[PDB]
């Protein structure tokens, strides 16, 4: 039973910094990339970016919205992925989700941690 | 920059009948190399997580139900659901896989 959990959110101010967590397990974690999916609320889904896999070697992708101020890391050794985020528009639910280039999909998905902003 | 536009914005149908939705590629999304349209579906019921329903364009995975059809290829794609069932209410994202990852708009199906 595959499963991919999500935490770390809540209540923060600009600039500041968030560290999400995806607790993952039943699948060889080091065989998958790793996506990051936010969700504004009442908005679209937004990818963020990837990790690759052992063969692919780790490397990290991302999208030019969150690129440079948000970093993506993983424990192979544990299986939790992490999203780092550093420094409004960032507030959204918080997906990880199981990619790579054999379905070239997210075929698994977190239950999300929502992340707000408030003075 | 890919961009991908889905059509319509929302829809509502009755439980039983037909419906399709579009979702335009700016870019074609056809690799010659293993003949494969990186384009996938994804269903989201409300207030849960996405779930994978397409991808390949037309392959449909594993515990989708045969109502969900995907089609298309290239720039143009097209999601299928035959007879809706209630359980279909959801916003359908169809999202780029070509180069990195792109969603949709999304199309909200309403059920009355
Ligand atoms: O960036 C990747 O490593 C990846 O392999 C993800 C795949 O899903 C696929 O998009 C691929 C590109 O199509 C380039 O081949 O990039
Ligand atoms: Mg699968």
């Amino acid at each position: 039973e595959v499963k991919l959990v999500e935490s770390g959110g809540g209540l923060v101010q600009p600039g500041g910094s968030l560290r999400l967590s995806c607790a993952t397990s039943g699948f060889t974690f080091t065989d998958y990339y790793m996506s990051w999916v936010r969700q504004p609320p009442g908005k679209a889904l937004e990818w963020l970016g990837f990790i690759r896999n052992k063969a692919k070697g780790y490397t990290v992708e991302y999208s030019a919205s969150v690129k440079g101020r948000f970093t993506i890391s993983r424990d192979n050794s544990q299986s939790i992925l992490y999203l780092q985020m550093n420094t409004a528009e960032d507030s959204a639910t918080y997906y990880c989700a199981r990619d790579g280039y054999y379905v070239d999909a997210m075929d698994y998905w977190g239950q999300g941690t929502s992340v707000t902003v408030s003075s | 920059d890919i961009v991908l536009t889905q059509s319509p914005s929302s829809l509502a149908v009755s439980a039983g009948e037909r419906v399709t939705m579009s979702c335009k590629s700016s870019q074609s999304l056809f690799k010659s190399r293993n003949q494969k349209n990186y384009l996938a579906w994804y269903q989201q019921k409300p207030g849960q997580s996405p779930k994978l329903l397409i991808y390949w364009a037309s392959t449909r995975e594993s515990g989708v139900p045969d109502r969900f059809t995907g089609s298309g290829s290239g720039t143009d794609f097209t999601l299928t659901i035959n007879g809706v069932q209630a359980e279909d209410l959801a916003v359908y994202y169809c999202k780029q896989s070509y180069n990195l990852r792109t969603f949709g708009g999304g199309t909200k199906l309403e059920l009355k």
